[PDB]
């Protein structure tokens, strides 16, 4: 939230509240589409390297030694992770039908938020600008999925 | 996922039938040998982290264009990410030797690997030799046959387990291709 | 588009054969001639309002009934369309007087022309009076140089014999 | 949710996407030049001479079900195969729309476009392997030398290809006998206008599309035109 | 396809305006060394043969993996395909500097060219050195710095079409990339 | 990758049959047959580093104007290809030993080979130099067996066929 | 034969058009051209005796293993029937700088010739020393003009493009 | 095919003999009238629409035969037909011109054309009629003596361009007839 505010004062108000901030980053990522929940592939090798950085994001939704954190759980009744399945391919179904103004925003948005907060090197911007759906499924490492 | 208990009995949901003792005759024999199994399995987890530096460096010792500029192991980016897919090849093979069944690889490893290895420029034939000497490193260590190394083992016959992961292996070998 | 360079660059691409030198030699003679054209281009292009003045009117000098109700040219704005309409095809052979072959008028100028003057009824046997009125108004040593009337004459009885 | 390749469910990403209108472009360009070539057979209100299907009432289904199945063939070639099909049939396209820039712009975007209008090209001005009949053994000796080394890549190292087979199911390719006889004798048996319309069209066609400026393949077209009219392209491997 | 007189044609064209003569004194000057264009690309096509084989063979000195077993340049059909678009490629550069603009470039050759070395697992990276070979090569002999063959052309300076092919094979470099 | 079952089942796919009494009866002459082109199989393969070098400085034995400045074989490096070719060959042959036919030299080493020995500058009357050194020198029952030799050589002299 | 005039008639008769102002100006580079490549066209046709001896032994120097039997050089009316294939080739070189293009070169010299000299053991590299040799011997104004020696070079380095 | 400057070469290749001062004065000359070649199908390619309407109405004023119910011209589809192939070997004359020599009409307009017309019912006596009527067209063009046009040139005379072209009209109205 420090590198997407844009005055001082915004960048101030990142630091003294850190509950803000985390609704901040849940602000940028909702008004530009570069979720999970609203990336589409347009083809199948750039669906698989969406899971190629998937798997490392699950890695942190586990412990270093292997137990299941509670960061990632789909569940907690019963039949929740049924209900909770059933409930995300609708969603996943709704990111479908979105119009061509929609999916051309969010392109050149998602490859936008891989290559500031997501990019050190020069690969790490070559894989956004070309595979922008790679961009999508960089979490922030506080959240465990 | 489809292990070797969960293969029998979606053929048998084909039709919907009760699965009888004729069809637990290749599930109890099975069941009988996964001692061996899971001897086999240890074998190959305990010498995990060598065997993708004996493959990938014998990669680079046949083919020595992969370390030459133009080459796809060039850089130290690219061999570091050469030996990250070493072993996870490893270990998407070692799922499907504990499972019994290879519908842990052809899935969650190389469903869509040959239209990623040609979208990035992946060489496919030194890919093959990547995974190949992978092949002849298993049923040395399933067969206790290593040349520089030899595990301690109950006595019997393991001819099975040997051929059942090189058929494992060279699905990764049809696929990536 | 057909230019001097564009038919040996694609008659060689036919075989799949290199620039030989029959084909530097056509290059060659698109340097000598461009000069004699080029000098017809911008003398064109510094008087072309004054040529549709008269080639506007000469269209309805011989064919006077275009201004009868009931055809094509019968309003104010349909002559201001027709004096816009050889504005086009006296840009298209500026055009030629550059690359020096037909490439702007054979996609540009006749490639439909005889289908959308059939069916908006346009007449092409007096539309090619007023291209045909700048033929022989040509003064050969006082419009511009001797060599430059030969050829664009020479583009515009193209014109004449693409329409009709 | 997270990508297929770990714990989900059901296929993902049906939506179409840019390839997918691409191909539904190019489909569309194929179902109008196919139109549109169609409209020099079937100039007046009756079908012509040669846009029929067959004689017997099962034989004129088995047209389609083999031409089903031969589009199917193209699909299912190689991927040197699918590139060596993409560029040869972009370059016979520019010697097809040979004058226009326009014409040439629109088939390096489109692919199957330039599949459909090298076959139609060659089936307006007729200039085909099968509606030529040559009228001695003098031109057929001709005609059939030449279609034997266009059926050299039938087989490329003596092992045949997919895209040569006229076969594919049980007694499938008696039907292809006889169709193929029938359209000997009706190009043999058509109007007198029509067949030395063909003979120049085709010594036309060699011309530029084979000869190049040669002045011994321009001599030997001019002299049989029916072994200019075997002359076709190089993707096509029969 | 178009050239660099039909470029500011259809550059005029967009705005509809008779070409005066003001905007002709880059096609005045361009006619002017109508001559040094042919002296240039003349020292191209007749080393046109010899400049192939000077940067295929110098791609595999450089990159020695093409030739390995299995490579891209192992099958004798290969190479003879390597051979045969690196004469292809020098066709259409000098085409383009024959005709002073790269319109016959990105249509004719460039034009769904990176797609399919991708599809055909050409390596791209060492294609771009069997590219920059041949700029090396181009730019030498034109301005005549070629050092196993001078040629006899009138003194003057060309470094002016010694940017226009260097500009060009570069065009070739982005778009294969 | 021509050979017996290839060439039979791509027949049969042609007209769209199935493997009809024909067609098993051409993989029944590879049992007869098989055994005599497998027993020089490992014959070559067991001795492969002593056939490329006695026999591969049979070329610049005959042909010895290629070791000088200019031509093929002007410094090591060109020489050191020169015996990896001979050696690509002898896989080639090898490899033909055991489909039972012309598989491997069709596809990697006879199709498109007159045209890169052409722009290479490479003489392909030094190759046949090599390949037929390999072709005399064959005392019968002391390489191989009497009908071992015939089949293992009938590759060799379809090379020079191909070369050549 | 592929000349000047023999290309721009073909494009014409491929677009089934007349010969329009592109393919005037082909004819105009055939005006300023021809007086430099028929300037060299009498100094090969009155010189034509010379050229062949001392070259045609240039090939036989760089390649002097072709007198040991077995080879093409090895008996004397071999050797004259090799002088006749060179100056077979400076004969068609005098043809096409006569006709302006590279039409009997490739009509009659080029087309086939890769089919005939593997097959009859004749090396295109020693053919292409003695074509060469003609090259860089040639002095730029003392054996003809200067455009006329870039003229006469040109089409003779296009062979050599031809054999490799 | 052959044109002009290809005739002395195969005249000398009709013997192997070589080019040289012997043949050359044909030649030499031809580069000379080559600014009045240029501008004689310059003059031709100007009005090819009327003059193909000169001559197949002037075989109407003659000859109404065609019109009568019957004929060749009774249709509207044979009349445009009578309208197209006046004008190719127009075209192909024009091409002779231009090529020096009337190689392009014995294969592309003379060879089958006799075989052609008698399966199309065609009147031969039509074919004499309509190209030495047009034959006289040519000249008038070509001498600028042609009374309801007129047109600038350079000065000089132009009956050996008015001659040649008289030896290709009487060619093609032979064998058809
Ligand atoms: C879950 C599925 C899964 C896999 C199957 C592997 C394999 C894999 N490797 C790479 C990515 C890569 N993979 C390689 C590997 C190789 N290149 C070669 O020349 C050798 C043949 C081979 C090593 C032996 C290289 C070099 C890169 C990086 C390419 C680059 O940086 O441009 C990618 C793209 C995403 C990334 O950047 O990591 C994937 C999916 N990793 C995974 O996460
Ligand atoms: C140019 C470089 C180069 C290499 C890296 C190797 C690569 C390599 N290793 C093996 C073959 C093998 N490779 C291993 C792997 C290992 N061996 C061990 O003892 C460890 C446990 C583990 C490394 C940590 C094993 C177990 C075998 C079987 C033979 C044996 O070592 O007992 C083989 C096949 C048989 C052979 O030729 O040896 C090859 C090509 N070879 C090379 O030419
Ligand atoms: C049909 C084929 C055909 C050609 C090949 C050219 C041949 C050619 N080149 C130049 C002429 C020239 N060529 C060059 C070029 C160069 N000088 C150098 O020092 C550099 C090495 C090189 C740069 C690329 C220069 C500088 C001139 C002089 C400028 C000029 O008069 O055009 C000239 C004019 C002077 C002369 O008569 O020689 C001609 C006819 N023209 C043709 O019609
Ligand atoms: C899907 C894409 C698509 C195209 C690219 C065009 C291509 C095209 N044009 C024509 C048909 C035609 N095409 C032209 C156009 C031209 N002829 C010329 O002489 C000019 C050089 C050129 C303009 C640039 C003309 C004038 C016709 C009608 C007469 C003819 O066929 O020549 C036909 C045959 C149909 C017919 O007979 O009318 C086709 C396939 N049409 C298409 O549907
Ligand atoms: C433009 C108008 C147009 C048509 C009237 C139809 C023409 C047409 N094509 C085929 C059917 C076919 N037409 C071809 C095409 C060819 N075969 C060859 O040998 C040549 C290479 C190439 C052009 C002659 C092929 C390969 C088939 C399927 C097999 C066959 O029946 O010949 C049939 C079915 C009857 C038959 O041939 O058995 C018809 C009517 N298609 C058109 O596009
Ligand atoms: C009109 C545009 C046009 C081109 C640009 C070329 C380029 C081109 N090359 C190939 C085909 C090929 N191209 C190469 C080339 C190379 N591989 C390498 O290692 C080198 C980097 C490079 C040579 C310098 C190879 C090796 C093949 C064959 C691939 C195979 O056999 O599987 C193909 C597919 C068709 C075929 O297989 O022949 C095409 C279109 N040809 C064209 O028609
Ligand atoms: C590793 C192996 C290896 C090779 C095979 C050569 C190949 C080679 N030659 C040149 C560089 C060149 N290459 C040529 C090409 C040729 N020279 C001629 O005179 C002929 C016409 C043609 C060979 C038939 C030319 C003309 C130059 C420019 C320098 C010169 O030779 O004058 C370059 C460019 C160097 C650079 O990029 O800076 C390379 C890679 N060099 C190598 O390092
Ligand atoms: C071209 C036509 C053609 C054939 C049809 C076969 C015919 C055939 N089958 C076998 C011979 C045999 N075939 C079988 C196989 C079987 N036996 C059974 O009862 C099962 C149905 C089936 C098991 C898969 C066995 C078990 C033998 C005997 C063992 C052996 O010969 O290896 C033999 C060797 C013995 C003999 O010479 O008679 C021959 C020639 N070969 C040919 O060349
Ligand atoms: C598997 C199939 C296969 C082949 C058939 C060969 C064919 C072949 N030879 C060469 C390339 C070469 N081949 C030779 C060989 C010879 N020159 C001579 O004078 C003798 C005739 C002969 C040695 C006996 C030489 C000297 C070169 C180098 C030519 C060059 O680099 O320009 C190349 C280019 C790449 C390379 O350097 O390897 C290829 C593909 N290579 C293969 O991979
Ligand atoms: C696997 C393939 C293979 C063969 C085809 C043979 C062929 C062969 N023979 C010799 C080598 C020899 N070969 C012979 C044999 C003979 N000399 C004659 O005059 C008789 C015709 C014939 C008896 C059968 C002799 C006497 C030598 C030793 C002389 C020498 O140094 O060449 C060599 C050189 C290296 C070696 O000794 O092996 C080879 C390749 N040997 C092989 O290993
Ligand atoms: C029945 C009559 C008949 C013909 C008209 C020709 C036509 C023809 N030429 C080629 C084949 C060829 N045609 C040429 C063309 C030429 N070669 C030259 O020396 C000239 C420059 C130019 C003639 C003007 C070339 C270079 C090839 C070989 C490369 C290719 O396959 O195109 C092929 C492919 C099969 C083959 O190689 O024969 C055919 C059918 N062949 C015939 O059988
Ligand atoms: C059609 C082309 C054409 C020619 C090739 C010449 C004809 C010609 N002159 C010489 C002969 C010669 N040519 C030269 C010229 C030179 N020698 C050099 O060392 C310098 C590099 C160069 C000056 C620029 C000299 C000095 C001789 C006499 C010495 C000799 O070569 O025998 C030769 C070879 C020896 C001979 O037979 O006399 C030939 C064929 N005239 C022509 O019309
Ligand atoms: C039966 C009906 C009938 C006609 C339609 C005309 C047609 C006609 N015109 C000419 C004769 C001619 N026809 C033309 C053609 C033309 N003249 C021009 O000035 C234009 C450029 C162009 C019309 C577009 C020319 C140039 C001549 C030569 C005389 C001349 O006009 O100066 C002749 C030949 C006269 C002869 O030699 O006997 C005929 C028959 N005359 C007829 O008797
Ligand atoms: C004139 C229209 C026409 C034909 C041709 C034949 C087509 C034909 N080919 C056959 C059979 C056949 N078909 C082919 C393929 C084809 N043939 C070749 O010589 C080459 C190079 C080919 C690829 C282009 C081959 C090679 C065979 C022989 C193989 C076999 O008989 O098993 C069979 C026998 C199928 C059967 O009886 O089951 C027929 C009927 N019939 C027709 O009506």
């Amino acid at each position: 939230a420090l590198i997407l505010a844009q005055n001082d004062h915004q960048e101030k108000q990142y630091i003294k509240y850190p509950k803000l901030a985390a609704a901040a980053l849940m602000a940028s990522t909702e008004v530009t589409r570069a979720c999970q929940r609203y990336a589409v592939p347009e083809s199948i090798e750039e669906e698989f390297l969406a899971a190629s950085v998937d798997k490392v994001n699950k890695m942190r939704g586990t412990t270093a030694s292997g137990v299941y954190k509670s960061s990632c759980v789909e569940g907690n009744a019963k039949g929740q992770a049924e209900q909770a399945r059933v409930a995300a391919l609708a969603v996943a179904f709704r990111s479908a039908q979105k119009s061509a103004s929609q999916f051309a925003a969010e392109r050149y948005a998602q490859s936008k938020y891989g290559r500031d907060l997501f990019s050190s090197t020069h690969f790490e911007e070559g894989y956004a600008n070309t595979y922008p759906a790679m961009a999508a499924a960089k979490r922030a490492s506080s959240y465990g999925y | 996922m489809l292990d070797a208990f969960s293969r029998v009995v979606v053929n048998s949901d084909a039709k919907a039938a009760y699965v009888g003792g004729s069809d637990l005759q290749a599930l109890k024999s099975f069941i009988a040998d996964g001692n061996k199994r899971l001897d086999a399995v240890n074998s190959i987890v305990s010498n995990a982290s060598c065997m993708v530096s004996d493959a990938v460096s014998g990669m680079i010792c046949e083919n020595p264009g992969l370390i030459s500029p133009g080459g796809n192991c060039y850089t130290n980016r690219r061999m570091a990410a050469c030996l990250r897919d070493g072993e996870i090849i490893l270990r998407y093979v070692s799922y499907a030797l504990l499972a019994g069944d290879a519908s842990v690889l052809e899935d969650r490893c190389l469903n869509g690997l040959k239209e990623t290895y040609i979208a990035l420029g992946v060489p496919t034939n030194s890919s093959i030799r990547a995974v190949s000497i992978m092949k002849a490193q298993a049923v040395a260590f399933i067969t206790n046959t290593a040349t520089e190394r030899k595990m301690s083992f109950a006595a019997g016959d393991c001819t099975s387990l040997a051929s059942e992961v090189a058929s494992y292996f060279d699905r990764v070998g049809a696929a990536i291709s | 588009m057909k230019s001097v360079i564009t038919t040996v660059v694609s008659a060689a691409d036919a075989a799949g054969r290199f620039p030989s030198n029959s084909d530097l030699e056509s290059i060659q003679g698109n340097i000598q001639r461009s000069a004699a054209r080029l000098e017809a281009a911008e003398k064109l292009a510094g008087n072309h309002e004054a040529v549709v003045k008269e080639a506007g009117d000469a269209c309805f000098a011989k064919y006077a009934y275009l201004k009868n109700p009931g055809e094509a040219g019968e309003n104010q704005e349909k002559i201001n369309k027709c004096y816009r309409d050889v504005d086009h095809y006296m840009r298209l052979v500026n055009y030629c007087l550059v690359v020096g072959g037909t490439g702007p008028l054979d996609e540009w100028g006749i490639a439909g022309a005889r289908e959308v003057y059939r069916t908006l009824n346009l007449p092409t046997s007096a539309y090619v009076a007023s291209i045909a009125y700048t033929r022989d108004r040509l003064c050969v040593p006082r419009d511009m140089s001797a060599q430059a009337g030969v050829e664009f004459s020479a583009y515009l009885d193209y014109l004449i014999n693409a329409l009709s | 949710q997270t990508g297929l390749v770990n714990s989900k469910f059901s296929a993902r990403m049906a939506k179409k996407t840019a390839k997918q209108t691409k191909n539904k472009v190019d489909e569309y360009m194929a179902r109008s030049v196919q139109r549109q070539y169609k409209q020099a057979a079937v100039a007046t209100g009756v079908y012509g001479t040669q846009c029929t299907e067959g004689t017997v009432k099962g034989a004129a289904e088995a047209s389609r079900s083999a031409a089903l199945s031969r589009q199917f063939r193209i699909k299912q070639r190689s991927a040197f195969s699918k590139a060596h099909d993409l560029f040869e049939f972009r370059k016979h396209a520019i010697i097809a729309a040979a004058g226009c820039s326009y014409e040439e712009k629109m088939v390096t975007r489109f692919p199957k476009l330039a599949a459909a209008m090298v076959l139609g090209q060659t089936e307006m001005m007729r200039t085909c392997s099968r509606y030529v009949v040559p009228e001695s053994v003098e031109e057929e000796y001709m005609a059939a030398s030449v279609d034997k080394q266009m059926k050299r890549r039938g087989a490329p190292g003596g092992v045949y290809s997919l895209s040569c087979a006229e076969g594919v199911a049980k007694g499938q390719a008696e039907i292809a006998r006889v169709s193929a006889l029938g359209a000997a004798y009706r190009a043999a048996s058509k109007s007198a206008s029509a067949v030395t319309a063909e003979r120049y069209n085709s010594m036309a066609y060699g011309r530029v599309h084979f000869a190049h400026g040669c002045s011994y393949e321009e001599q030997q077209f001019n002299k049989y035109p029916a072994a200019a009219a075997a002359m076709r392209s190089d993707s096509y491997g029969y």
